[PDB]
């Protein structure tokens, strides 16, 4: 569409034009019902703050949640993996049976909240929530093909990510750079998302880096590597 | 398909039997943004309440209301707007579930 | 602007707030000298105007919530879920489906698709979906790089027209029942598993466990139940589930909590009950009775 | 001092083996709760074994073993009297998972 | 409403609110304030209600907010009762009749 809502002023101005000619210029009277109708006017102003809010490419927070629940793919999600705590390893070191967070990590959560009491690893950081939304768009459709695929690896990981191969029923990916630890850590839920066909099983490259061999779009002897697909283990402990 | 007059008031209400269901329609237009909207009521009961009309889609068919489809036409893809749909400029249809059968089969 | 539409959701202005910013523009126009009490001609406007003005919050909130499957509800959770082509199914509450849309962990999003869509075939009353995709066979039979249907009612061409279209080519399909498939000539068999219901009857003992001396048990026969309604629900136990102590003690102490069980006893009926496990192969299903069910309370 | 050994039964279509850390920070919170055992409740394997199967229904509790702190975890019961309490920490509670 | 001699002012609330229960055709009150148990059989500090018809959870949902807690109840007929979740358990006689 386009400008839903005008200033509030105009629209106030709109309505004290039909005022009746013996208050058109009653200053005390006008200025009432201006102080009135301003604001019914501001009040529904903040409604077109309503609009671009769930707008998939800048969405935030609560909006960005409202999407993931329409689109079917939550926040957080069941892993095997011991979350980081926020807490204090006693200065230096302490034995315990837990590990700590040290306030940048995705990783967030307290030994008391719901969400890690029953091993949801649950995604903070919009930037990569986004992405895995962008993707889990192409398992909505069933696009399984590599043209969407490799599309889909573009916006999780970057444009170096490639697809490599194609066994009986085993497809390899790589983001095509070093992944930090942010990235390493949501890496099981990243598999979630992407649009590979039930019954085939996903595969990481090793190094991250891009994939060697021969042909057109490839990586040579300085920036490629040998292949070597290992299992992220996206739904197992094992 | 049938065709269902629109008369020229900015709100206007009347009744039609589809599918053997006596169904209400209620047409009223929003000048904020210069569009009209209709509120369907099957047999007494408000079924759809405020729903865009729009050109070449089925309104009806996120309800599975089992009336058929209620379309908007017109002869190069205008919207519907205050004047343009009481003129005639825009059409609105009432087809049914066999007809709309049929017709993707032909 | 902390108000209206925030990254935590909508925040809503407080009716202190109208108020209090309606009487600011009501000094800065007659002076400080103005009288705003709450019982004078000037108070009572002001607090009309700010009880509108916190309805249109209101409103603004009930339209921010119309677009939240957490919120929205009717005919509006149905255009939510169009997004996604899901459907309701008949007299399926406002809950199940939210859950459907939303895909509440589910520990493997995937899968939900078909899920979902088998669920809404009309007659299914119990669905279930597996995947190997190992390059091995699993333990319970399934070959590598294969999608398992498990499934009761329905009919078999439409169930099959839709694991057809859910699963892709390349990739087989363990069953036990076949259906002949065709689109446009070519022509695929869909395997699906309709599991085979094994009549159990099932004897339990349990101890009474006032909690703090809170209440006490209550009657057998409300125990057998609500045992009998657990396992007849959509979380009855699936095929290749074999029937164990573990199972029923973690039913029976969910279900009521001040009881202890000590001795679960199971068998093929009319074979005498004994103890577990009872072995059920893949293709198998537990089906109770109430008549089966017998609870009795030891000292 | 509280000990869990734990057998993983996950159910074909669902999450897995629930993370150690994670199921000891689930029955520490529940156990610090309101629904905390009372005075003179005796620790023993049906109230652990209860919690821990409503926590996480794809788990089988395989042993409880509790003590006082230093005191090496004992089989139960742990005998409370009517005046005693138990008390817990979050770096007391283990839990591990037996093959 | 006057309480026509009764011999016992206190109770007689009691003892009306228990016949003003639908279908209770017969009703009475009994009390051991003593140390130590009477003849009848009932302990002491003990309140005892005798009632013929009369459904259990409003007959005993009825005794619990006339009998103060720490008073104990003697009778052949317990019913279960729960208010805020604190279910405590009543006891009354409902008396077994041996034709004459």
């Amino acid at each position: 569409m386009s400008n839903l809502c005008a200033d509030p002023e105009a629209l106030v101005e709109a309505r004290i034009d039909e005022v009746l000619t013996q208050y058109r210029e009653s200053p005390y009277l006008l200025n009432l019902i201006r102080a009135y109708l301003s604001k019914l006017a501001e009040t529904s102003m903040s409604y077109c703050d309503m609009v671009e809010k769930f707008d998939l490419d800048t969405a935030v927070g609560d909006q960005l949640t409202i999407i993931g629940r329409i689109l079917g793919f939550p926040r957080c999600h069941c892993v095997c993996d011991t979350i980081p705590v926020v807490g204090y390893d006693c200065g230096g070191s302490y034995a315990g049976s837990y590990q700590l967070a040290g306030y940048c990590e995705p990783g967030s959560s307290w030994i008391h909240c719901s969400p890690y009491g029953n091993s949801e690893l649950c995604v903070d950081e919009d930037e990569i929530y986004r992405s895995l939304l962008k993707a889990r768009r192409y398992q909505m459709l069933g696009l399984y093909d590599i043209e969407s695929l490799h599309e889909a690896l573009q916006i999780v990981w970057g444009e170096d990510a490639m697809v490599a191969e194609t066994k009986v029923g085993q497809v390899v990916v790589t983001p095509g750079r070093s992944l930090t630890a942010t990235e390493t850590r949501y890496l099981p839920i990243v598999f979630r998302a992407l649009p590979i066909a039930p019954g085939i099983k996903g595969m990481i490259h090793i190094d991250q880096g891009p994939i060697a061999g021969y042909g057109d779009g490839w990586a040579g002897y300085c920036g490629g590597d040998w292949l070597c697909p290992v299992d992220p283990h996206a739904y197992t402990c094992s | 398909m049938i065709e269902l007059e629109v008369l020229d008031e900015s709100k206007q209400k009347f009744s039609v039997i589809l599918n053997d269901r006596r169904v209400t329609i209620e047409l009223w237009y929003n000048t904020t943004n210069d569009r009209w909207s209709f509120s369907l009521a099957l047999d007494g009961d408000n079924v759809v309440t405020g729903r865009r009309l729009v050109t070449g889609v089925d309104l009806l068919a996120p309800f599975g209301l089992g009336i058929g489809a209620l379309f908007l036409l017109s002869e190069n893809g205008e919207p519907p707007t205050r004047a343009n749909l009481p003129l005639g400029l825009v059409k609105l249809y009432h087809a049914t579930q066999e007809e709309i059968d049929a017709a993707i089969s032909a | 602007m902390t108000y209206g539409v925030q990254p935590t959701g909508y925040v809503k202005k407080p009716l202190a707030v109208h108020l209090a910013e309606i009487e600011a523009s009501m000094v800065d126009l007659f002076g400080p000298g103005v009288i705003q009490t709450e019982q004078s001609p000037l108070g009572q406007l002001n607090g009309l105007y700010a009880d509108l003005s916190y309805d249109l919050d209101e409103r603004g909130e009930d339209l921010y919530q119309s677009f939240d499957p957490e919120q929205a509800e009717g005919s509006r959770l149905d255009i939510l879920a169009r997004y996604r082509l899901l459907s309701r199914r008949a007299g399926e509450s406002d809950e199940s489906f939210r859950r459907a849309i939303t895909n509440v962990d589910r520990a493997r999003i995937d899968l939900s698709d078909l899920s979902t869509a088998l669920s809404a075939i009309n007659g299914v009353s119990w669905s279930r979906v597996y995947v190997n995709e190992d390059a091995t066979t699993d333990a319970d039979g399934i070959p590598p790089n294969t999608v398992s249907v498990a499934v009761i009612g329905g009919d078999d061409d439409e169930v099959a027209q839709l694991v057809r279209r859910y699963v892709v080519p390349g990739v087989g399909m363990y069953g036990n029942t076949t259906i002949e498939t065709t689109i446009g000539g070519f022509c695929r068999r869909i395997r699906v598993i309709r599991p085979v219901l094994i009549p159990t009857s099932v004897e339990i003992d349990v101890q009474s466990r006032p909690l703090k001396n809170g209440c006490p048990p209550p009657s057998v026969n409300a125990m057998a139940a609500g045992l009998y309604t657990e396992l007849t629900g959509p979380d009855r136990p699936g095929n290749g589930e074999d029937g164990t102590v573990y199972l029923f003690r973690k039913i029976m102490e969910r279900l009521y909590p001040n009881v202890e069980v000590v001795d679960v006893r199971l068998s093929q009926a009319p074979a005498a009950p004994t103890t577990p496990p009872l072995v059920m192969s893949f293709f198998q299903m537990m089906s109770f009775n109430a008549d089966d069910i017998l609870v009795e309370i030891v000292p």
